[PDB]
RNA sequence: GCCUGGCGGCCGUAGCGCGGUGGUCCCACCUGACCCCAUGCCGAACUCAGAAGUGAAACGCCGUAGCGCCGAUGGUAGUGUGGGGUCUCCCCAUGCGAGAGUAGGGAACUGCCAGGC
RNA sequence: GGGCGUUAAGUUGCAGGGUAUAGACCCGAAACCCGGUGAUCUAGCCAUGGGCAGGUUGAAGGUUGGGUAACACUAACUGGAGGACCGAACCGACUAAUGUUGAAAAAUUAGCGGAUGACUUGUGGCUGGGGGUGAAAGGCCAAUCAAACCGGGAGAUAGCUGGUUCUCCCCGAAAGCUAUUUAGGUAGCGCCUCGUGAAUUCAUCUCCGGGGGUAGAGCACUGUUUCGGCAACAACCCGAUGCAAACUGCGAAUACCGGAGAAUGUUAUCACGGGAGACACACGGCGGGUGCUAACGUCCGUCGUGAAGAGGGAAACAACCCAGACCGCCAGCUAAGGUCCCAAAGUCAUGGUUAAGUGGGAAACGAUGUGGGAAGGCCCAGACAGCCAGGAUGUUGGCUUAGAAGCAGCCAUCAUUUAAAGAAAGCGUAAUAGCUCACUGGUCGAGUCGGCCUGCGCGGAAGAU
RNA sequence: CACAGGUGGUCAGGUAGAGAAUACCAAGGCGCUUGAGAGAACUCGGGUGAAGGAACUAGGCAAAAUGGUGCCGUAACUUC
RNA sequence: GUUUAUUAAAAACACAGCACUGUGCAAACACGAAAGUGGACGUAUACGGUGUGACGCCUGCCCGGUGCCGGAAGGUUAAUUGAUGGGGUUAGCGCAAGCGAAGCUCUUGAUCGAAGCCCCGGUAAACGGCGGCCGUAACUAUAACGGUCCUAAGGUAGCGAAAUUCCUUGUCGGGUAAGUUCCGACCUGCACGAAUGGCGUAAUGAUGGCCAGGCUGUCUCCACCCGAGACUCAGUGAAAUUGAACUCGCUGUGAAGAUGCAGUGUACCCGCGGCAAGACGGAAAGACCCCGUGAACCUUUACUAUAGCUUGACACUGAACAU
RNA sequence: CUUUAAUGUUUGAUGUUCUAACGUUGACCCGUAAUCCGGGUUGCGGACAGUGUCUGGUGGGUAGUUUGACUGGGGCGGUCUCCUCCUAAAGAGUAACGGAGGAGCACGAAGGUUGGCUAAUCCUGGUCGGACAUCAGGAGGUUAGUGCAAUGGCAUAAGCCAGCUUGACUGCGAGCGUGACGGCGCGAGCAGGUGCGAAAGCAGGUCAUAGUGAUCCGGUGGUUCUGAAUGGAAGGGCCAUCGCUCAACGGAUAAAAGGUACUCCGGGGAUAACAGGCUGAUACCGCCCAAGAGUUCAUAUCGACGGCGGUGUUUGGCACCUCGAUGUCGGCUCAUCACAUCCUGGGGCUGAAGUAGGUCCCAAGGGUAUGGCUGUUCGCCAUUUAAAGUGGUACGCGAGCUGGGUUUAGAACGUCGUGAGACAGUUCGGUCCCUAUCUGCCGUGGGCGCUGGAGAACUGAGGGGGGCUGCUCCUAGUACGAGA
């Protein structure tokens, strides 16, 4: 346990936090102009609801289409069909090796909702941020004693704390301004 | 941190070097942790417990080479 | 002078390897072993009394350069004093001048005493 | 045997150097202790006197009517409470400006708070210093208070700061080592001075005798390192290549130690004794640690200079270059550096470079700038540049892709036709097309191309009066 | 200091006024021990300011504003 | 209401109220070497000390540690008394070796010994403390909630981004055209919390913050005017400062920020009214920082002592009895 | 005499009763037409209380003091003595808060001597034996071993085994080495006694270099040294020896922690903070190579891996200038310069239709926002503008203004500490001086000089001032464009 194993630690879960809200963020029916929304949309083939990763493929033509390159010449009515049991439960065409999927935007209700959620997450994040940076510091202190620092090392290594704290707040910050900038354009 | 100190002076080494008048005893040589550096030879031998050539009679210094394998080797012939 | 043993000089161009070789002179093995003496077991080694045999081993020679080793001339690196350019580096004058590598050398030489021809 | 002694004159004055005890060269603390003087300021309290214009609110209690069994209760009136209300005097002090060598060592002006009360005020009294008093701020105790003022111990102590007075002559440091409640102080040693002794003592050069493992180099060793070779990913080993402060089977210069010799050097040397100062160094050169082979950085070794050295040079510049100032000169030669004018001395001589004010700031990299030199390729079987024309077929190569046809990408990159003709160099199309290219043939008539060794220049080059 | 400070008690006229406030006066006492000009910047103390109206500023600092008697009338809350 | 007379009037001190605790009176306590005095010509509904600070609703858990209260059986322990053994000396003994009584001495400490401490119990409106790993969850998650390990015991009510929140301008709502402040919320309380009081509270306040109406020269942006200076004349007549001055700009140099050095630019000699960029301007041997084997006052389970409080022994201090 | 008694008697331990010391701040009497004091009487208490001397406890109530130094300012952290290697420039020796490790002991054998032995590792072949035991050979050659670090050394072994032993002896010591010194080290040989060996000979501790504490004050043993009239004795000396993480290890005491923002004195720019300076790692700006993206296409725009600079400009380093004083941040007022230019002006390329942009080159004339929040600078936000430039000027500007942030003294909260107090935490409150001599600016005069003296009007060397820009319309709804 040395300073920079502690200032490692702190990086590592302030960023497992941050891939929580990341995915979190993703959870949410934006603009849907992405396919930041579909890239998990798993697709149940060989008895399995193997998730496009190895099966069937898709895009978005335009901001307000996507397309489902289904690989297998039989899979392009799987994700079809599983377009439902979820968020989305769409009903595509069926033209070619790529389904068709418009993308338009919400209604100002679920702007609300949408809104609150979107800054909601974010808070949630940075809390969770500062109770990781408190705990670096808590475990910095410890150091302190053990490894007989000084208190300019120590001081050095609190600021360094703070440092790589802020950083990952920028990440939140700047992450639900943009799911945001989208979901509230 | 650790890394410090260190050892005092302990000179050691060549305090007769060559032929000198080399009284009773001088030292011709006091570099101790040492048998192959300088080798008891001649009419001068000693070499105390601290391998410190010894030097006996009076007379010159020889600083010479002989025997199997190098071998320094210190004597004081007659001057 | 040829061969051999003991004791030294000098310690690798004296060593190593490989091939040949010498014998009941000397040496070596070798024989015998209750004993002197010896084995943390062994007569292997030390130790003693000594054939028979053989130079097989070792040893000593001789040849051989494959591996060591010695090793320049020249040039190169460095460097003392004086001077000069210069980003921490280098140049010139002038003394000293390697190491490595190349040429090449190289299969020791030598003294004392003793014993065989 | 070894230590300390033994054929050294001492002693007493006088003058001086030093030391010790003393104020000990002089001036200077914040403080500590002893005895007194202070409650005419202020803080508490004690005794005895004084003060509070005006205006407001209206408690308790009481009377009467109502009411009750009686009480509660109720309403008018009466009544006059209060650290009660507004506001002068009186007390106080929240805000601003002005004053700040003031009118004033805390005030003036305009606002502000209390104003029958824990109120305010006069006179006199009582608590005294480690003590008092304190609605508590360490506040007040006579413009003084985390311990008053006055006198004394007293010339406290001051390893700190400052200051130290007439002249001439000689020598001349240190800014280090080792100890140190030591680190800006001391002490022994070192270095200076003075005296007395003593030797070819000491130094330079030459030569002779030495141990050396630094520079360098090298890679057997200790590690590190590649590239190849005999390992159901690789060490070991072998050959080829490097790296090293804590590697060395090698190895200087050179320093150092000793011996001999000549010359030179007012003994420069060693010993003892009187007096020291000095133990903050700085810069530059060289070898290094550290730092960024950053710092007018820092820590060592060593040499030089400044310190403690003026003069000349580097514009001006302690340290760098030259050079060591006894004094006077309206005399000469030089060192470093300079010789067109400011400004002493060549607009000097010969030959060559540069053309940028380079000279007179700055890198990677960029470029037909330019001087010199050795050489190589193509070339009248026409080089070279320009100009004309050509540049095909299998084939749109296979795969891939919606399409990939020379020219997204991957693989292949052959063959045929020839004077030549890449399964193609760039642009381009959705893909083709189309355009230009390599190349080849002709025209053209004499040189052409880029590498290298070397001299000077150009770009890269933006900062504040 | 011939110092814009400090100092206890007594007395208490007229008009207006609640009044020992305040303004103007009586009795009485004074003009404050350098003056004379000028009519600058700037400082000090004041008066008035178009339109705006706290934009000022750390802050409405300072200013400006309010101001009496009688009557009408007056919220949350309340320990009434 | 009180306070730093002379930069702090306050959220500080005080306050009525509350609680704890000590005190039986020749009180506790305080001034005083003592006498004596205050407390009080009072007497537990009294007086002192301590803390909290109207009032309302309240005031949780921990006695391990320190303090205080009670116990005091046992362990340890002062002075005091001095058993006991040892030594020095020497009469005598002895040709001598040594041994040695008594006395005197030097030493040794049996033994007797109170409070205190250890020990046993209590006590928090006494000084004080009120959990760590982290235990088990809508993708991961995350771990407030709370398993388990250990505490003297692990923060109850209430409150919470607060006079307390580091990240911080947290997030949301309100107000604004726009609000790091402000108000209302959330709770992730770095590091609130119950008389070193918790949360409220009408009234009060030259108290901190925010907002509004009015009002304005506060400001946009300053203008005019009335007076006291400033300016002029006459009289009187200071100050700090001061090595010497023949007292320019720039660029460079330099103990590293130049009127004085180098180069250069500029510049006829001297006043008066104004302004403050420089003379590292004036003033105070820097108050910050370090240093001195400097000083002071303050703190404490630093050391060494000491007043006071308290223990026992002997003395003033005597007579009997029971055990 | 020896156990347990009974009376006696003594003497302690308690505990009761008494009076007669002693107390009385109960009552009365006299001195005395006094509350004091003294005497007397009586009552209460009573050998207790209390006081003196001695003694255990308690004792910041008070007092005197201690509470180290080094240190790239101090502090925090670390360190302090000894040994080993490098640093260290081939003698000795050398510094750093330089790079790496160790010691505070261990052995009666792990010492002495005599005698004898010699490894590590690999290969091969062998019951259980395999990676790795023991055995046999061969190769190998100090790569093993060394009580413990590192260096040097070691085969004649110092490495290993055994026999016998006590030289790990006593007194001395030629001569050296190394220290400022105290002191430390090496030492042949001599004398006495040992041991081991046949003998020569070897042995005065360990292969060597760390394994350590001076003095004083005492303890113990020995000694006929001394012993205060004499003989003894106590004590002293001498010899041997014991007691100190005095480790801050040359050791100030036997005995020692803190606070100050309530502070104070003597000093330092020998030494921190501000600003200047040196430096420029960092920072910012620029350039080099060009894989990539740019549908295609390196270089319109950008650019990986890496490379080179410029500025003084951030974060820093250094501590050269000021500590016999150079006032901090922000605001206000007033500025001045630079160019790496925000707007306006002139251009090149464009993935430039136009209109608008992008990037680079040139250009410093002029111009370059009001507010909300916060002390802010900045920043976010509202709303403007042609634009709301970056930077230097002691982070320009207090002998010009402010005093909001920020370091005095008051006070409180959270937190730390037993506590005084403390915080690069917060919170409410909190005195800002100078009449300008010199330079320099802004104005304005007085002299003289311009060569006879005057009144005028000019010339113009030079110097200064000013240099901004919107929108609408016409061109032309044209050029351009699918239109818009
Ligand atoms: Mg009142
Ligand atoms: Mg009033
Ligand atoms: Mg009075
Ligand atoms: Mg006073
Ligand atoms: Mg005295
Ligand atoms: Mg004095
Ligand atoms: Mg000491
Ligand atoms: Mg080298
Ligand atoms: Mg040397
Ligand atoms: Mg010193
Ligand atoms: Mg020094
Ligand atoms: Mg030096
Ligand atoms: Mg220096
Ligand atoms: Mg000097
Ligand atoms: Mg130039
Ligand atoms: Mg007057
Ligand atoms: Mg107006
Ligand atoms: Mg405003
Ligand atoms: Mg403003
Ligand atoms: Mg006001
Ligand atoms: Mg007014
Ligand atoms: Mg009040
Ligand atoms: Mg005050
Ligand atoms: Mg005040
Ligand atoms: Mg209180
Ligand atoms: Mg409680
Ligand atoms: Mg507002
Ligand atoms: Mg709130
Ligand atoms: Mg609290
Ligand atoms: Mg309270
Ligand atoms: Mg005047
Ligand atoms: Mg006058
Ligand atoms: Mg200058
Ligand atoms: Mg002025
Ligand atoms: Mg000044
Ligand atoms: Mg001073
Ligand atoms: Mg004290
Ligand atoms: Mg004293
Ligand atoms: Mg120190
Ligand atoms: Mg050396
Ligand atoms: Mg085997
Ligand atoms: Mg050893
Ligand atoms: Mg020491
Ligand atoms: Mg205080
Ligand atoms: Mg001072
Ligand atoms: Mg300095
Ligand atoms: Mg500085
Ligand atoms: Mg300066
Ligand atoms: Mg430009
Ligand atoms: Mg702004
Ligand atoms: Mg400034
Ligand atoms: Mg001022
Ligand atoms: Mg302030
Ligand atoms: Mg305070």
């Amino acid at each position: 346990m040395t300073l920079k194993e502690l200032y490692a630690e702190t990086r590592s879960h302030m960023q497992k936090s941050l891939e929580v809200l990341e995915h979190n963020l993703a959870g949410l029916r934006t603009g849907r102009a992405n396919p930041a929304l579909l890239l998990h949309l798993k697709v149940e083939y060989y008895g399995a609801h193997v998730p496009l990763n190895q099966i069937a493929t898709v895009t978005a033509p335009d901001p307000r289409t996507l397309v489902v390159q289904s690989w297998d010449q039989n899979a392009l009515k799987a994700i079809e069909k599983a377009i439902r049991d979820s968020d989305l439960g769409l009903n595509p065409s069926n033209k070619g090796d790529a389904l068709y999927i418009n993308i338009p935007p919400l209604t100002e209700e679920r702007r609300k909702d949408l809104v609150r959620a979107v800054r909601q997450y974010a808070e949630e994040g940075r809390v969770a941020i500062r109770n990781i940076r408190r705990e670096a510091l808590d475990k910095l202190k410890k150091l302190a004693k053990e490894l007989h620092l000084s208190e300019d090392e120590t001081k050095r290594a609190e600021a360094e704390i703070q440092k790589i704290t802020d950083e990952f707040i920028a990440k939140a910050d700047q992450l639900a301004e943009k799911k945001e900038q989208e979901i509230l354009g | 941190g650790g890394s410090t100190r260190n050892g005092r002076d302990s000179e050691a080494k060549r305090l007769g070097v060559k032929r000198f008048g080399g009284e009773s005893v001088l030292a011709g040589s006091i570099i101790v942790r040492q048998r192959g550096t300088k080798f008891h030879a001649g009419a001068n031998v000693g070499c105390g417990r601290d391998h410190t050539l010894f030097a006996k009679a009076d007379g010159k210094v020889k600083f010479e080479v002989k025997g199997p394998k190098n071998r320094k080797f210190i004597s004081i012939e007659a001057e």
